[PDB]
């Protein structure tokens, strides 16, 4: 793929931790999702498969967290 | 435009670390600084200040936290908040943690804060990360 | 407007590199990256390609380059140089340095590349330093 | 003062290793020597005093190299 692999990695952990566990999603609520995670990874790009793995985790959790989306 | 870049700088700021409330600071008239201005911020305002009288604060230039940023260092404390917009004492805020952004010609414009009700939050050389990023952003942004 | 971007970010490689020559590459089209232009330059051209013809050089996609690169790693040699618009194999060249910079939305789009005459450089952990700023800012930048 | 810190031990640096030794200072050669520095430096700024000091030495003097800038 074309992408940019550290923020695959960082997408997808976010992706695989967080967001499959969203009660409600929808367009809207996907398109937040990956608004925050773009612009987060491009304001400090992480550097290593395990960081960036560890960094999409603990960010989309801190997003669930502060934006109290419905998990479960 | 200014305001654009600090609200999405913000925005990634208090979801990082987890603040209960969060704000970007600006100084004025420019390279002067006797008033500073909440221009952006993210969760429940301090009961002390309102949505009206965000701006046109007196600075205090001889409070720690304005010479501490001058010394190039971050600033955090439990009791003092020279830039909030209330002499209020304001005791519902447990913890500030602020840094320095400085302009295009590298002068001293503006804080980034944040701030916790709560006296739970993660480490301070955490928080030093989260900032000095998005300082290193907002420092490379003009005034339309 | 992007290639000002380009331009000042690779003034800066250029100078503290210290390169002979250094450029930007751009695919083109977007996410295909059929073909590959020179939209900045610095330092005096190789011999093999002149100010005409800096663009629209096909791009070889199994080159080590190309590869390494979606592998998220810096790549180097002394003779492969993949985007480089001519077929000729320019022995002028002694090295060649580069890193890929991803656009707004994660795609690789291009490279930032530094190219020595002279057989003297600066060590790879130090050139990796000055690209990767690089490729941090210039990913930041959209396309009017 | 009112200035980054590490910009004006960075800039300093250059100014007294490097820019005092131009043999034809001129208003534009100040305001291309400092229009270099302050982008270089806003491009990643330095955040040790001895890290400014040694940086803002380097680029001046790569910058007085690459850009051919008649010294002595
Ligand atoms: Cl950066």
């Amino acid at each position: 793929m074309n992408v940019d692999p550290h923020f695959d990695k960082f997408m997808e952990s976010g992706i695989r931790h967080v967001y499959m566990l969203f009660e409600n999603k929808s367009v809207e609520s996907s398109e937040q999702f990956y608004s925050f995670m773009r612009t987060t990874y491009k304001n400090d790009p992480c550097s290593s498969d395990f960081e960036c793995i560890e960094r999409g985790a603990e960010m989309a959790q801190s997003y669930a967290r502060i934006m109290n989306i419905k998990l479960e | 435009r200014f305001e654009s870049v600090a609200l999405e700088q913000l925005q990634i700021v208090h979801i990082s670390s987890e603040a209960d409330f969060s704000a970007v600071y600006s100084f004025r008239p420019k390279n002067l600084n006797y008033f500073v201005d909440i221009i952006a911020y993210e969760g429940k305002l301090p009961s002390t200040i309102s949505e009206k009288s965000l701006g046109g604060y007196p600075v205090d230039k001889t409070m720690d936290e304005y010479t501490v940023h001058l010394n190039g260092r971050h600033y955090y404390s439990n009791s003092k908040f020279a830039f909030l917009p209330t002499k209020k004492p304001t005791p519902e805020i447990n913890y500030m943690y602020s840094c320095p952004y400085f302009n295009l010609d590298n002068i001293y414009a503006g804080t980034i804060t944040m701030y916790w009700y709560r006296n739970d939050h993660i480490s301070n050389d955490r928080l030093e990360s989260i900032c000095a990023q998005a300082a290193r952003i907002l420092g490379r942004a003009k005034k339309l």
